[PDB]
């Protein structure tokens, strides 16, 4: 559910 | 070269708080996008992500353990601390801290995020056992089948690990199987050691298992022989 | 952490062999997937990051591919140190997650386990506890099932088992399962049976004894 820190940079 | 090393209590009692420290070198938690995370691995089971903290102090926690975890970093000391409150026997596991790279930058511009897609360096891991038991030597019981042949010793109710087990003071090694101990619900360990023989050798050779539980100063030699 | 299924969960192989491990995710994780190799008693070691990038220092025999919900790790030529457990990890969503792991062991011909059941010693009984142990000796593959029965009642929650690491020259495993009861309960039943199911066994093999029957 929760996107990672670097989900698009 | 990056290195991480975990430190903390090898034994903690239920309901107590567990504080684990990750000491690292080779990188700084002030470096762009760098992350240091924690992963645990219950003996015999799969890896389980616990949390991660980044250079910018951004933090994330396993949703399942969120209420019991706090991760913090001490940039100046090159350390990351993970605190787990209200631990229980199911928290016994090997806890690893690991490094996560930040995006590759060029003259200060992140040009590649590919390297952040992994935990590239892990510490050796620290094994933590959660049990309320005090040191206790095992009771050694013989294992002789009621009726090719097998015999052994049951090393029951000891704490903590480890216990050494040999056969015939070390002369018998062939056909011997000392199984990893299991942590019983009582918080004590138990293990079995067995030896498989040609049956014929049941009348010829004698079998005595040598058990040594250094932690409680418990040395025991139990000669095991056939039933009736 | 998140839902990633590795396949197979267990894989037998031999040096020189080419193997592949797959990881399927419950939702697309783009290329944010890493593969690790964990040798017994060691920490996981990064092999592939970002789904297909080879971590520096990692031997070229390793390669990964895939994206979205399907990824594979292939070892072109299996080496002795590759007999280990492999894990994938998704880093697209929090919590980052690992797959259940894929155990890679030395292949050998199937071998049924020699099964033995040991009643508790009168020594233990005087203490108030009865441990009944079942040994499955030198078998392969590793997957084996042990069911305890006390007077035909299937036991649950009162036994623990451990397996040895694959024997270095046998390539077989051994398993020990202990059924624990109170002396009181132990004395309230007669037949203690240990049923074993294993690929090497046509039908389940049962080993039992009648308490007291002397």
């Amino acid at each position: 559910l929760e996107l990672d820190k670097w989900a698009s940079l | 070269r990056i290195t991480l090393k975990e430190s903390g209590p090898p034994l903690v009692k239920p309901t107590q708080t567990l504080t684990l420290t990750c000491s690292f070198s080779g990188f700084s938690l002030s470096d762009f996008g760098v992350g240091v995370g924690w992963i645990r691995q219950p003996p015999g089971k799969a890896l389980e992500w616990l949390a991660i903290i980044y250079s910018d102090d951004d933090k994330r926690y396993s949703p399942s353990l969120n209420t019991r975890l706090t991760i913090t970093k001490d940039t100046s000391k090159n350390q990351v601390v993970l605190v787990m409150t209200r631990v229980s026997p199911v928290d016994t596991a090997t806890y690893f801290c690991a490094h996560r790279r930040g995006p590759t930058t060029l003259f200060g511009v992140p040009i590649a995020r590919g390297p952040v897609n992994a935990m590239d360096v892990w510490g050796q891991g620290i094994t933590v056992t959660i049990s309320s038991t005090s040191t206790k030597g095992p009771s050694v019981f013989p294992l002789a089948p009621c009726s090719t042949a097998a015999l052994g010793c049951l090393v029951k109710d000891y704490f903590p690990e480890p216990v050494t087990v040999s056969w015939n003071s070390g002369a018998l090694t062939s056909g011997v199987h000392t199984f990893p101990a299991v942590l019983q619900s009582s918080g004590l360990y138990s293990l079995s050691s067995v030896v498989t023989v040609p049956s014929s050798s049941l009348g010829t050779q004698t079998y005595t298992c040598n058990v040594n539980h250094k932690p409680s100063n418990t040395k025991v030699d139990k000669r095991v022989e056939p039933k009736s | 952490a998140l839902q990633l299924t590795q396949s197979p969960s267990s894989l037998s192989a031999s040096v020189g062999d080419r193997i592949t491990i797959t990881c399927r995710a419950s939702q697309g994780v783009t290329s944010a997937l890493a593969w690790y190799r964990q040798k017994p008693g060691s920490p996981p070691q990064l092999l592939i990051y970002d789904a297909s990038s080879l971590e520096s220092g990692v031997p070229s025999r390793f390669s990964g591919s895939g994206s979205g919900t399907e990824f594979t790790l292939t070892i072109s030529t299996l080496r002795p140190e590759d007999f280990a457990t492999y894990y994938c990890q998704q880093l697209h969503f929090y919590p980052h997650t690992f797959g259940g792991g894929t155990r890679v062991d030395v292949r050998r011909t199937v071998a049924a386990p020699s099964v033995f059941i040991f009643p508790p010693s009168d020594r233990q009984l005087k203490s108030g506890t009865a441990s009944v142990v079942c040994l499955l000796n030198n078998f392969y593959p590793r997957e084996a099932k042990v069911q305890w029965k006390v007077d035909n009642a299937l036991q649950s929650g009162n036994s623990q088992e451990s397996v040895t690491e694959q024997d270095s020259k046998d390539s077989t495993y051994s398993l020990s399962s202990t059924l624990t009861l109170s002396k009181a309960d132990y004395e309230k039943h007669k037949v203690y049976e240990c049923e074993v199911t294993h690929q090497g066994l046509s039908s389940p093999v049962t080993k039992s004894f009648n308490r007291g029957e002397c």
